[PDB]
């Protein structure tokens, strides 16, 4: 199916305490792969896959340098900012950004994008186009007249069709044993005593990939997405994942309630009852 | 691979 | 503006005492990023942690996994103690294998 090769970037300024903390995660579709992390002497990029030991010298010391530009970059980007919204020189910021590509079954892309964001809120963004910026207030504006005037937009879609592209399906390629895996889930089901001669019934569901999976309680084929609790699924440590889903049914009315698991490695869908 | 970012 | 952490303490597999297993922390929808995260194993800090799984949401919330592999015993206990802007006291979440 489609896939997807993520970026996100965080510059976090520490006042009196130093240069910003600088941080580049990479993602292949859920998987972790490779990472950047300013706080460690010889900080360099490095992988977080397996499968990217087959990469080479080369690459690593190519994204270290560029990934040690990119800090200077939000280095100095935390103090126009400054400038943009007259702010205090004492006071903690965050800049965030999500760059990335998505392509079909048949490695074409399907979409390009990339979003800033300020402070936990939206900045400047490039518009589904990738000819266009999308501005969220007028400090954002200075920053889309800038890369208007200086062709950033050209820029980034020959960055977002190619590079991106390109390098995508070489990591499919490489990591295949691994991302182009299916880890069927384990589901099981807890019951835990209430006051009001209720009880909570937890499905969960285990050791899963990808990431992608629907959790229901039925009542008489009836699905109880209302009063029925959950979790987003979370990474469980070793490339897999975890989800739980519960509802609070009268006490000994249990039988009459089954857990729905829709998941890639399960042909037909499981089914659970207490 | 990473992109690199312009400045804001 | 500033969004309080949601602390979430798991094994990766049903525990079993004698059987290795990994244990996770996942600290989500905070803000800012700025946060300490420790991992502990009878009220004592666990050397071997791996922080991963660094990402953010649509709303830009920051999230985070904190994990290490450990034999569970039914003696030993194990809590994530987590430090946030949004909280003038550390929280910390206990491992209730029978969730
Ligand atoms: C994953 O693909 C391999 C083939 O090797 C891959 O492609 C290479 C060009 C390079 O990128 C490697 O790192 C990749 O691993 C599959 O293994 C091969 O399978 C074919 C049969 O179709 C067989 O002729 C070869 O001998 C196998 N081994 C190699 C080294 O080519 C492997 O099965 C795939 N894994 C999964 C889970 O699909
Ligand atoms: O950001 C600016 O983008 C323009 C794109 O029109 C220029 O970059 C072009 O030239 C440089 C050469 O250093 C690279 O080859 C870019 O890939 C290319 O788009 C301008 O130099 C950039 O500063
Ligand atoms: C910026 O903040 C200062 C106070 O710190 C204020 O005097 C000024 O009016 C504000 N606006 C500009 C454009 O400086």
């Amino acid at each position: 199916g489609p896939h997807s090769l993520r970026y996100f970037v965080t510059a976090v300024s520490r006042p009196g305490l130093g240069e910003p903390r600088y941080m580049e995660v990479g993602y292949v579709d859920d998987t972790e792969f490779v990472r950047f992390d300013s706080d460690a002497e010889n900080p360099r990029y490095e992988p977080r896959a397996r499968w990217m030991e087959q990469e080479g010298p080369e690459y690593w010391e190519r994204e270290t340098q560029k990934a040690k530009g990119n800090e200077q970059s939000f280095r100095v980007d935390l103090r126009t900012l400054l400038g943009y919204y007259n702010q205090s020189k004492g006071g903690s910021h965050t800049i965030q950004v999500i760059s990335g590509c998505e392509v079909g079954s048949d490695g074409r892309l399907l979409r390009g994008y990339q979003q800033y964001a300020y402070d936990g809120c939206d900045y400047i963004a490039l518009n589904e186009d990738l000819k266009t910026w999308t501005a969220a207030d007028m400090a954002a504006l200075i920053t889309k007249h800038k890369w208007e005037q200086a062709g950033e937009a050209e820029r980034l879609r020959a960055y977002l069709e190619g590079t991106c592209v390109e390098w995508l399906r070489r990591y499919l390629k490489n990591g295949n044993a691994t991302l182009l895996r299916t880890d069927s889930p384990k589901a099981h089901v807890t019951h835990h005593s209430r006051p009001e001669d209720k009880v909570t019934l937890r499905c969960w569901a285990l050791g899963f990939y990808p990431a992608d999976i629907t959790l229901t309680w039925q009542l008489n084929g009836e699905e109880l997405i209302q009063d029925m609790e959950l979790v987003e699924t979370r990474p469980a440590g070793d490339g897999t994942f975890q989800k739980w889903a519960s509802v609070v049914v009268p006490l000994g009315k249990e039988q009459y309630y089954t857990c729905h698991v829709y998941h890639q490695g399960l042909p037909e869908p499981l089914t659970l009852r207490w | 691979r990473g992109y690199v970012y312009m400045g804001l | 503006i500033q969004k309080t952490p949601q602390i979430q303490v798991y094994s990766r597999h049903p525990p079993e005492n004698g059987k290795p297993n990994i244990l996770n922390c996942y600290v989500t929808q905070f803000h800012p990023p700025h946060i300490e995260i420790q991992m502990l194993k009878n009220g004592k800090k666990i050397p071997k942690v791996e922080m991963s799984d660094m990402s953010f949401s649509k709303d830009w919330s920051f999230y985070i996994l904190a994990h290490t592999e450990f034999t569970p015993t039914e003696t030993d206990t194990y809590a994530c103690r987590v430090k946030h802007d949004s909280m003038a006291e550390p929280k910390t979440v206990y491992w209730d294998r029978d969730m």
